[PDB]
């Protein structure tokens, strides 16, 4: 033995993910003739809990009618879901919004409907994202959007104010230059910039305000505005293929799944 | 021409963690050796971290009653923080170290008389007892207790944490945490014992120790 | 960019008087590439180190720092010093750790006399996080973000025995060098003098 | 005829020092493993008894002067009793153990300026400072200090004791003991430093630990 | 970042150099990241990249051109009328673009000098000659209609054909001035 | 460069080969230059080889 101990009652580590592929395909009757040993069993024994279940004479259900597997995460969360929305009001206003994976963060200030349920299904999170935003409203506004990692300084989140950060801090880290008239669309990778390894979904104390958040995107505009028309932005987050999930968690209640 | 030998002057001598370079060296005297005994006054193995870290520590014990209704939180216990305690044997390995990596082996012992009925649940919960469901706690590596089949189960769980290692002197958040909800209520008859016993044993697996400190 | 990093650059300066008790703390070194305390009056310039300019244009830093303590004695100034690195973060009460309590931590001793006068102290990468954020870019303390992987007290391990026709004190330069150095997540920041 | 498997009942499960036989067994759950890291947040070796017991502890330090006449007892220090102390790293290995076998590695560091003259002696003395001669102390494994040749020596000495192992909580007698007699007086000139420094380092070699105790 | 400038009237010709001297305090010279980086080393040889952004009033047909050393060009860091003819401007090399069509310029800066390399920190007449290598000057037209400011801003970037020489002690915390 | 200490003195000197200027570069960063370090403990004569560093 490696540790010099022993084990008598059969009970070990439990709930290893991915038991089965969810698209319906054929791997005749499944049960029937033989008496069902998989109906009655011991759930207190996890080896006896992993027995092939049956209760009735069943046969092959057949195949499915869509090759697109709607039960893998990498093609399920490809549809981009809501994050936040915000409007500008005056000249050179700098807006700042984080990406706070905490379930304590009720919407709008935090995770809304689909992001709050999905990113509180699991404990650990590592990988880059995708963000899709839409320019809506007044045209010919030359703004700038940039990412800021953890540790580095940035302006106050969820607050529209004037920018207190210089342009040499903004040009050195990384941003984009675009007008509302040229292309009107942003589909951006969110870089995984942290000295810590992974981020969590539901923590407490100072670990919640530090180890749940990973990144932040803040926007300052210019040439807004001429003759009075509101400019509205809205953030939709999407997924990429370099992220992996860890420790499947009990999903949230029907109460904290708040929709916007 | 015959040369008389001299003493060495500069050499890298010292431990890997306790290192001091001397400009004037000297040969260390050593007489005798580690003499083996055909008669040992004790019959044990010599002590090591393999036998001191891997030994079950009673970190918690309770007493579940009949008056506890369904899904009542009988015990809310922290795993590693109760392991880091002076009255156990791992304090001699965790006081002189700061950052660690380890695996947690939980064993829970209860005792029903078979005239009682009911059920208990012990779950290994990392992070928080947040808005996740009580009726969804089987996704955790857990244990299910019954008054019908068995009374002792043991649970193996890994290190689940955001950063690289765990800080004892100032932790970010507790790595693991166990809870006891009433999985099925304790029902008895007349004269049957209206209680049952409860024990929580714990030990480390695959222990790593780094970052020695001089302070307490 | 490894040119301005591995070459040892003067980061700090401290003497070693003979009128001090054994075990008295002389100067701690907050172990990071961000550390420098020199300046100049002609010209008026805050003396950066060549390693403190490379890493200050990043968020995170990682690498095995090699401190080089060049003493300037005579051949007859005798005694020993203690360079005890205590890991963790930039802020623990390491001043309360006693000398024999500091013998628990790994360290090294150096005779002031001999045939050499510079000890290259290779600092291990001991941190809870695999990197360490530029918290100097921010302006707030927070448990989880930090600046250094530990501190390094220069102790008085032995007294300075010397005649009167030589000096009563030996000054020690603190060179700043490293090996296997990595930084990422670029930015722009001008570092400020760690005023000890 | 197909047989449904069941759960085990009686088995010898438990540690070698922490052993409890259960009448109702359960399979211990284990998910994940000890995942290796290509990126380690610290660059050290993992901690062990080999790097915690074998590290020099400053157990004593003094300051020898000119006014100490010939064969004056400058320091009378106990070896293992000063090693068994809370402010060192071996307290985490000696608090949870009672009977031990070990070898003693002494290293003594002094520092003369070469305008001073004189000599010191450090001897490893077991048992007593009884009616044995001071001028016969070279029969012990010892060290001789000089203001001419060298200033750091180290001494290796074995376990010298009557019984089998050493009791920390109630010792019969101290195993080893070091003394410092003035081997030659400290003579200086005008303006020369009238003192020298002194340090005593100590560590264990070939450590054995037996007899775990729950109490402090 | 390199610089920023605004136009005010019709056919105003703006002129800005690329002055690698550390004496040139920002804005008139090297700002934050360029002043630290291009004073890390003594000698410099190779072409650059410049990324500018058109911001403000639209439908302005201007022209941007490079001028090497030795040849004549208008006064740097001064918005004025152009005293240079178009045959001098069309022969050397420029671009034609409107603010409405593409609104972006990512341009190579040509290494045009009879001297070999340029320096970062010199004194005397060598500082005003051997530190500078190139200059980009801009004259506009159709600016402006109904009053809206047009703002340009210059951001410099790097290419792969440049090489660095003689690693130098980096600058203090005092001359690293940020904008 | 040739200097001469008696070994009862202590101290240190530095000689650096500096092209261009004594500008806002740091004094505590002058080890990036091909230089020499003088000491009252080890040696008293050093020699430095430096190339031609010039724009034209």
């Amino acid at each position: 033995d490696d540790s010099g101990g022993f084990s008598t009652t059969v009970s070990t580590e439990q709930n290893v993910p991915d038991p089965q592929v969810g698209i319906t395909t054929m791997r005749m009757d499944v049960s029937g003739v033989q008496a069902p040993v998989g109906a009655i069993t011991t759930i207190e024994d996890p080896v006896l809990a992993k027995k092939v279940p049956e209760t009735f004479p069943e046969l092959k259900p057949g195949e499915s009618r869509h090759t697109s597997d709607h039960m893998s995460i990498y093609k399920f969360m490809g549809r981009s879901h809501f994050l936040c929305t915000f409007t500008f009001n005056s000249n050179n206003k700098e807006y700042t919004f984080p990406i706070t994976l905490s379930s304590t963060s009720n919407p709008p200030h935090g995770l809304p409907s689909t992001l709050r349920w999905f990113f509180n299904l699991f404990q650990l999170y590592r990988g880059p994202l995708d963000l899709t935003i839409i320019i809506t409203g007044a045209t010919d506004v030359d703004g700038m959007a940039w990412f800021t990692p953890v540790g580095l300084a940035v302006d106050t989140p969820w607050v529209e104010k004037e920018s207190a950060l210089q342009i040499d801090y903004k040009t050195a880290l990384g941003a984009v230059r675009f007008n509302t008239r040229r292309t009107g669309n942003i589909q951006i990778r969110l870089p995984w910039y942290s000295y810590l390894y992974a981020v969590s979904g539901a923590l407490d104390g100072l670990g919640d305000k530090t180890d749940s958040t990973f990144g932040l995107v803040s926007i300052q505009i210019a040439n807004y505005n001429h003759s009075d028309e509101y400019l509205s932005f809205s953030c939709y987050l999407s997924v990429t293929e370099q992220s992996e999930f860890y420790f499947p968690r009990a999903p949230l209640n029907s109460n904290a799944m708040l929709s916007t | 021409e015959q040369m008389i030998q001299s003493v060495d002057r500069t050499a890298v001598t010292g431990a890997s963690y306790f290192t001091s370079v001397d400009q004037s060296s000297v040969h260390t005297a050593e007489v005798g050796s580690h003499q083996i005994e055909p008669l040992k006054t004790s019959v044990d193995k010599p002590g090591s971290k393999k036998t001191q870290g891997e030994k079950f520590f009673l970190i918690h014990s309770a007493r579940w009653l009949t008056t506890h209704a369904l899904f009542h939180e009988v015990a809310k216990l922290d795993v590693v923080k109760l392991l880091y305690n002076e009255q156990f044997a791992v304090q001699g390995l965790l006081r002189y170290h700061t950052y660690a990596r380890f695996g947690i082996e939980i064993q829970v012992q209860i005792n029903p008389t078979p005239f009682q009925q009911g059920g208990l649940i012990c779950a290994m919960v990392p992070g928080d007892q947040s808005y996740g469901s009580i009726a969804s706690l089987t996704v955790y590596p857990h244990g299910l207790l019954n008054c019908n089949i068995n009374n002792v189960v043991r649970i193996k769980v890994p290190f689940i944490y955001t950063r690289g290692a765990y800080h004892f002197k100032d932790p970010q958040y507790p790595v693991w945490e166990l809870t006891i909800r009433v999985w099925s209520e304790l029902n008895i008859g007349t004269g049957t014992s209206a209680y049952t016993s409860l024990n929580v044993l714990a030990r480390f697996t695959d222990l790593e120790l780094h970052g020695l400190t001089p302070l307490s | 960019f490894t040119t301005w990093t591995s070459i040892p650059t003067l980061a700090a300066q401290f003497p070693f008087n003979a009128s001090d008790s054994v075990g008295q703390q002389i100067k701690v070194i907050p172990v990071d590439p961000y550390f420098f305390q020199m300046t100049n009056t002609n010209p008026d310039q805050k003396c950066i180190t060549a390693l403190a300019s490379i890493c200050q244009m990043f968020c995170f830093w990682r690498g095995d720092l090699v401190f080089d303590f060049q003493v300037f004695p005579t051949k007859y100034h005798s005694g020993r010093l203690l360079f005890c690195f205590v890991p963790g973060n930039e802020l623990i009460d390491v001043t309360g750790i006693t000398l024999k309590q500091a013998t628990t931590a790994p360290c090294a001793v150096m005779d002031i006399a001999g045939v050499q006068s510079t000890l290259r102290f290779r600092v291990p990468w001991i941190s809870d996080t695999p990197y360490r954020v530029n918290r100097y870019t921010k302006e707030a303390h927070q448990k989880g973000e930090y600046t250094a992987i530990g501190k390094l007290i220069v102790y008085c391990y032995n007294r300075l025995t010397s005649p009167s026709n030589v000096a009563h004190h030996v000054r020690v330069n603190v060179y700043l060098s490293a090996i296997n150095l990595e930084c990422f997540a670029p930015l722009y920041h001008a570092m400020d003098v760690t005023t000890q």
